[PDB]
């Protein structure tokens, strides 16, 4: 009984010391990265049917 | 009178905690990623439609080689089709007929499943001389297994409604590790891409990040009122998206440790089904109740297309590696490929 | 493109192998069994010969496929509506267990499971086959304790008919789909060996009324 | 040896028929309730149509049979409407060509209709004995005899308006159609009585199977009532007509131009009523009805 309390207090005593971060900064890299990789996406931006395996 | 004491240090924990994340808190990616309008609407196009299935399909999955994808029909049948000549390439007939999901091995050779028969069925696609086999049945889960990937060509990760998840060596076919710390049924998981970390969705509305090598959980994410049926991690590696029974999808950070954004419309109230993003992360697709799939703008949260080519529940989406398509499969017993 | 399109054959051989399995899984009846742990099914599988038991077994030219969940212990609300489509529901019920509580009695816990499962979204038109096990062991219980054990509303003799029908109307009253399903009864008798035989009495039925209803028969 | 020269005054005198110099009482009167039934017959085989190809619940063979039995009897409604405004006096300016194409329509409508009530009737024995629950259904069997059924009805349609004529047997032609033989009328009663005793006893063994394979576990008296009134609406539009072709073709001297105009509005009725009999038991198409 108390040792599940225990154990659950122990492994959230290192949940509440952790590296925590701006949530400006994680947007920041979010876009980032999101801006960076725009162009590899095919979804992103319809590729013609050609470049394609499904079209034909 | 230690227990409660506990509990209230516990509270205590989570009051801080709480602070802590309010406090790191600084702005919102609404109000800081505005500057770039909209993407602007997508559209795909069905560009195949796979049939053979003589009941509902329960799960999908792609390979690495963005070429061939795996199905399993509540028919009793395991088949590994080819998207591009749409040619059933594998049709596997399975000891129980219940299954609920499959896995591909990104080494390309090996395949499993598993569901009410609480076993995870390891197909090695060898076939020397001889049509494909069962080559091990990882025995020992006592729940029905809900989702299953292969971390590597020796090594998987199942998770089960028991509660817990197990990393099974399939060689020697024992529990190599179990995570537990879920207090629901474990629906979906999802691996990071250098395999180091994975995250699980249960349907105690919670989200756990594991760690694959110490065993331990990382960090808690909460924010859904209902159940996670699905989860995906960003491409990036520190974000993943959780959807829900409620509705909703959610965008979690892994180093702000807190909720980073919502993408639920008014219109929408049903059961999602399915996540995924794009090779990008830019584009969020989500399978839905409603028998349609729609498109979010990760970083704006606004729809951005819809996908409806199915008669009944979608119940698996996925977009390979590439990013070239989407695949979605519904109850109706059929499969569609989309872009 | 010499062997591109030899695979194909193959594909193709695939495909029409499906299509035969398909078929012979369209002619066997499929049933699920349902229970409360005690329920007596063990002698009901007995009486037809970790994870979900399948039971095949043959009668009158037709065929049965029984699948027992009971070995589970999840939140049901996940996986049942895998089970959406079967051609009955066979539910289990121990008549002894009015009296015996688990607090709760087991019986209350079995009409709870009933409900849920009769009125379930995914059972609307599906039949269910209610049997209630262990006649003898509660015809000469009741001998001695009252039937107001579990039912408080209860009034009338205490013998083994009455109480019997009563507990026949109360398991059959959950039922709210009056016009879409039905509720085949029947006390397990031990030696008569024809529990089998009222199963395919109630296959047929469920099957020749669904017949009718595909055309403007009914 | 034939006669293709003389017009309908000459067919019409070789018989007892006459050729209604000009409108009468009788005319109006027939006139009216055939149009009449006409509206009745399009507007409800319209509203089925449009009810079958609006829900899609209505999507399978059995449907597609009730469908095709609705543009039946459009097609039988229409044909009736166009017999009105020519029969009458009109029938006077009407030629041989003309005539033998107007007869032909009705007999290829009615032909249609009592071939599809047959198939029908086909469909629910076959479905009534499958002992499998589901049974996902395709497409090929019900197409399949719905060409068969318009090849058949087509076919029986043809055959008098090219050759089978008593055009060339002057001593042999019918009272009622001067110029079709009393071969043809006797071959399409023939056919319409051993369809009807043919539908009777699939529904007959239809009801036997259910009532033994039922009593063991009401089903039998809905059964017995849909059984009995749609071998009911059948018989007695269609008994009536047989009868009175058959007393044409096999007693001379025998009153039937009296009778004739009456048993045609009555076959006539028959796919008036087809569609509301094999559709009002469905709350779900009445419901649809809007
Ligand atoms: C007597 C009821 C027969 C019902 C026949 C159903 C369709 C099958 C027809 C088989 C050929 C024999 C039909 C003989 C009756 C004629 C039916 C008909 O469509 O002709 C209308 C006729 O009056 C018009 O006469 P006029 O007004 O003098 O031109």
């Amino acid at each position: 009984s108390i040792a599940q309390a225990r154990k659950l207090v122990e492994q959230l005593k290192m949940e509440a010391n952790i590296d925590r971060i701006k949530v400006s900064k994680a947007a920041a890299d979010l876009m980032a990265y999101c801006e960076a990789h725009a162009k590899e996406d095919p979804l992103l931006t319809p590729v013609p049917a050609s470049e394609n395996p499904f079209r034909e | 009178s230690e227990l409660d004491q506990l509990r209230q240090e516990a509270e205590q924990l989570k009051n801080q905690i709480r602070d802590a994340r309010k406090a790191c808190a600084d702005a919102t990616l609404s109000q800081i990623t505005n500057n770039i309008d909209p993407v602007g609407r997508i559209q795909m196009r069905t560009r195949r439609t796979l049939r053979g299935h003589l009941a509902k399909i329960y799960a999908m999955h792609w390979g690495t080689d963005s070429r061939l994808l795996v199905s399993a029909s509540q028919d009793g049948k395991l088949i590994i089709w080819d998207s591009y000549t749409t040619n059933k390439v594998h049709a596997i007939p399975l000891r129980s007929s219940w299954v609920m999901t499959c896995a591909y091995a990104p080494s390309g050779n090996y395949v499993a499943c598993g569901g009410l028969d609480n076993i995870c069925s390891i197909y090695n696609l060898k076939t020397r001389e001889g049509n494909v086999r069962v080559s091990r049945e990882l025995a020992g889960h006592t729940g029905y297994l809900s989702c299953c990937r292969f971390l590597d060509d020796n090594q998987i990760v199942t998770s089960s409604g028991d509660t817990t998840c197990a990393l099974w060596d399939i060689e020697t076919g024992q529990q190599t590790t179990t995570f537990t710390g879920h207090t629901g049924d474990v629906m979906s998981l999802s691996l990071a891409p250098d395999t180091r970390l994975f995250v699980s969705g249960a349907c105690d509305a919670s989200a756990k990040l594991w760690d694959v090598r110490e065993g331990m959980c990382r960090q808690t994410f909460t924010g859904h009122e209902s159940d996670i049926n699905a989860i995906c991690f960003f491409p990036n590696g520190n974000a993943f998206a959780t959807g829900s029974d409620d509705a909703t999808c959610r965008l979690f950070d892994l180093r702000a440790d807190q909720e980073l954004m919502t993408y639920s419309h008014d219109n929408i109230i049903c059961g999602i089904t399915s996540v995924s993003f794009s090779k990008s992360g830019r584009l969020l697709l989500a399978g839905y109740d409603d028998f349609n799939c729609n498109v979010w703008d990760a970083l704006k949260a606004d729809r951005a297309g819809v996908l409806a080519g199915h008669d009944n529940r979608v119940s698996c989406l996925g977009v390979t590696d590439d990013g070239m398509a989407v695949a979605t499969g519904s109850w109706d017993s059929f499969l569609k490929i989309w872009n | 493109s010499a062997e591109d399109k030899a695979a194909v054959e193959r594909s193709k051989m695939i495909d029409r192998n499906l299509r035969e399995d398909g078929e012979k899984a369209a002619r066997e009846v499929k049933l699920l069994l349902l229970g409360a742990g005690e329920s007596g099914k063990s002698t009901i599988v007995k009486q037809m010969k970790t994870g979900i038991v399948e039971t095949h077994f043959t009668f009158k030219d037709l065929h049965f496929k029984m699948f027992d969940v009971g070995a589970q212990r999840s939140e049901r609300k996940k996986w049942i509506h895998c089970f959406e489509g079967v051609t009955a529901i066979i539910f289990c019920v121990a008549l002894s267990d009015y009296d015996l509580v688990l607090e709760m009695n087991r019986m209350h816990e079995s009409m709870k499971l009933f409900d849920s499962i009769c009125n379930n979204k995914w059972f609307t038109d599906t039949s269910i086959i209610l049997f209630l096990n262990k006649k003898d062991l509660f015809e000469e219980k009741i001998k001695k304790s009252p039937l107001t054990i579990c039912y408080p509303e209860y009034a009338g003799s205490n013998t083994y008919e009455e109480a019997a029908a009563y507990i026949q109307c109360q398991f059959e009253d959950l039922n709210k789909r009056k016009d879409t399903k039905e509720i085949y009864t029947h006390f397990t008798c031990a030696t008569d060996t024809k529990n089998v035989q009222f199963v395919f009495d109630a296959v047929t039925d469920v099957i020749i009324k669904n017949n009718l209803k595909d055309c403007g028969l009914f | 040896q034939c006669f293709y020269n003389e017009s309908i005054a000459f067919f019409y005198n070789r018989s007892g028929k006459h050729l209604a110099t000009e409108w009468n009482t009788v005319s109006k009167l027939v006139m009216g309730l055939g149009i009449t039934v006409c509206i009745f017959i399009m507007l409800a085989n319209l509203l089925v149509m449009v009810a079958i190809y609006v829900n899609r619940r209505f999507h399978f063979p059995i449907y597609y049979l009730m469908a095709n039995l609705a543009a039946a009897d459009f097609f039988a409604g229409l044909a009736y409407f166009y017999l009105m405004f020519n029969t009458g006096p009109n029938t006077r300016r009407l030629t041989v060509s003309t005539w033998l194409l107007r007869q032909g329509l009705i007999d290829t409508s009615l032909t249609a209709s009592v071939a599809n009530l047959l198939a029908i009737a086909i469909e629910r024995h076959i479905t009534v004995f499958r002992m499998q629950l589901h049974t996902r259904m395709s497409n090929r069997r019900v197409v399949v005899v719905i060409v068969v059924i318009w090849t058949m009805a087509i076919v029986m349609g043809a055959i008098p308006s090219v050759g089978w004529n008593c055009i060339c047997d002057i001593e042999n032609c019918s009272n009622m159609a001067p110029l079709y033989s009393d071969s043809y009328l006797v071959f399409w009663a023939i056919f319409n009585l051993v369809t009807f005793v043919v539908m009777v006893v699939l529904y007959a063994h239809i009801f036997g199977y259910v009532r033994q394979r039922t009593m063991r576990m009401d089903t039998m008296m809905s059964l017995l009532k849909t059984v009995v009134i749609v071998l009911g609406a059948f018989i007695i539009c269609w008994t009536p007509g047989l009868v009175l072709l058959l007393l044409d073709v096999c007693c001379p001297q025998c009153d039937v131009l009296a009778y004739e105009k009456f048993f045609l509005l009555l076959a006539e009725f028959n796919s008036a009523m087809n569609p509301i009999i094999y559709s009002y038991r469905d709350k779900e198409m009445s419901a649809t009805f809007r």
